[PDB]
């Protein structure tokens, strides 16, 4: 140790690049690297010294994965590095003539930005994110893919999220980084999709004119969760905005796609996320909605509220209700004839108060169908008051008059007075 | 007033 601190602090490269290996060896290390104990030798402002000594390029390597490695540490350690003027060297570092260190300024600048939001938005306000898009063309070799991806995610991070207009050119290769058949690459990527088209509707219209949409409905089917928990993320953060943003992704057979997501054994969270996405789309259009109704969702859908677990029964609801809120009266209809009558009564006494009052809004859409039926067949009853009625539906509501909530005791009573008197 | 999209 005491010879490492010295060769560090010596003139001579070959005393210099020994210890640096050293150190970068000692920090290299998979099991708690002593992190605190090589800031405290010193040697970390030398390190960052190094860097600049473009005819040393072993050495700068050395010292820039050295410094990797101290940056990795607590919030401190980075914080450290950033306060010893690291960050713009090693975006300097991204013009470097070796390979190999372009490749270990590009990790280091991922471990700096990773950090937190604040250092997140030094590192893209030192220019991080322009001389590193460049590293990346028809012959990047796949580590610095890796490297480089992982970066452009953590650049992307975080909140409050970066401005838009700073992580915005970062757009056209993340859109051709989805086309990898790289794992890691793509697992990358979607993440740092799912954080630019989380937002408002211009964000998502920023991703969808990047032209991601095909390419992300076909790493729904990808069969690592890795890429298929990022990508549906980002799926369905582009189906919560307008029509025509939605279209793009309908227009890819997503929903075919995320039917199997709800029938294959898988993750709960991952059958909670289609069933939200899939709300979104009935939250869409009479089209969109039977585009749902096409691909054989309702089925399954009506299944789960009715006997999932309650993470996934919040969203089925969320989907089947909006599906009457925009739907016409045929498609109603149909949702009725799948059976979605008695599900939709049965957790009007969930303790979640948000969800009965979204399976009441759904009850009173099928109720005024029902109206336009009896009207039309110049009838006695309403059809669909009997089939809640016999749901066990007509008691809840009425037990709803007790509720202790206003927006949920308003809307019992407007029901039972339209349609109960 | 209550259904339609999410963020």
């Amino acid at each position: 140790l005491p010879a490492m601190i010295g060769g560090v602090y010596s003139d001579d490269n070959n005393l210099q690049l020994e210890a640096t290996t050293q150190f970068r060896k000692l920090l290299s290390i998979e099991r708690s690297p002593p992190i605190e104990e090589v800031i405290q030798s010193g040697v970390v402002p030398r390190f960052v010294q190094f860097l600049t000594r473009e005819d040393f390029p072993q050495l700068q390597f050395e010292a820039a994965w050295a410094l990797t490695n101290i940056a990795s540490g607590t919030s401190e350690n980075t914080k450290v590095v950033i306060d010893h003027g690291a960050v713009p060297i090693f975006v300097k570092l991204l013009g470097s003539s070796s390979d190999d260190v372009r490749e270990q300024a590009v990790w280091a600048l991922g471990n700096v930005a990773g950090d937190s939001p604040k250092c997140r938005d030094l590192v893209l306000a030192n220019g991080a994110l322009l001389p590193l898009l460049a590293q990346l063309n028809e012959h990047t070799k796949l580590s610095m893919l890796r490297n480089a991806t992982w970066t452009l995610s953590n650049f992307c991070r975080g909140k409050p999220q970066p401005s838009f207009e700073q992580t915005r050119p970062a757009l056209p290769a993340l859109a051709r980084l989805i086309h990898s058949n790289d794992e890691e690459v793509l697992t990358d990527a979607c993440w740092a999709l799912s954080y630019l088209s989380d937002g408002t509707n211009d964000k998502i219209q920023a991703v969808i004119e990047a032209g991601v949409c095909p390419r992300l409905v076909e790493l729904l089917l990808h069969p690592s969760p890795s890429v298929l928990i990022p990508a549906l993320r980002t799926v369905g953060n582009i189906v919560t905005g307008d029509d025509a943003q939605t279209q793009c992704i309908i227009d890819h057979q997503a929903l075919p796609c995320l039917l199997s997501l709800l029938t294959q054994n898988l993750k709960k969270s991952i059958k909670k996320e289609a069933c939200w996405t899939i709300s979104n789309i009935t939250a869409g259009n009479k089209d969109q909605i039977q585009a749902v109704i096409n691909a054989g969702i309702i089925g399954p859908l009506v299944n789960l509220l009715q006997t999932a677990e309650f993470d996934i029964k919040k969203e089925a609801a969320w989907a089947i209700s909006n599906a009457t809120s925009g739907g016409s009266h045929d498609q109603i209809k149909y949702l009725v004839s799948e059976g979605c009558i008695k599900p939709l009564c049965d957790l009007l006494i969930c303790p979640d108060i948000r969800i009965v009052t979204v399976c009441l809004e759904g009850l009173e859409n099928i109720l005024k169908v029902g109206e336009t039926d009896k009207t039309l067949a110049a009838g006695d009853v309403n059809v669909f008051s009997q089939m809640i009625d016999e749901a066990e539906g007509l008691e809840k509501i009425e037990n709803l008059q007790s509720h202790d909530n206003n927006e949920i005791y308003e809307k019992a009573v407007k029901i039972l007075e339209a349609y109960w008197m | 007033t209550v259904l339609g999209k999410r963020k």
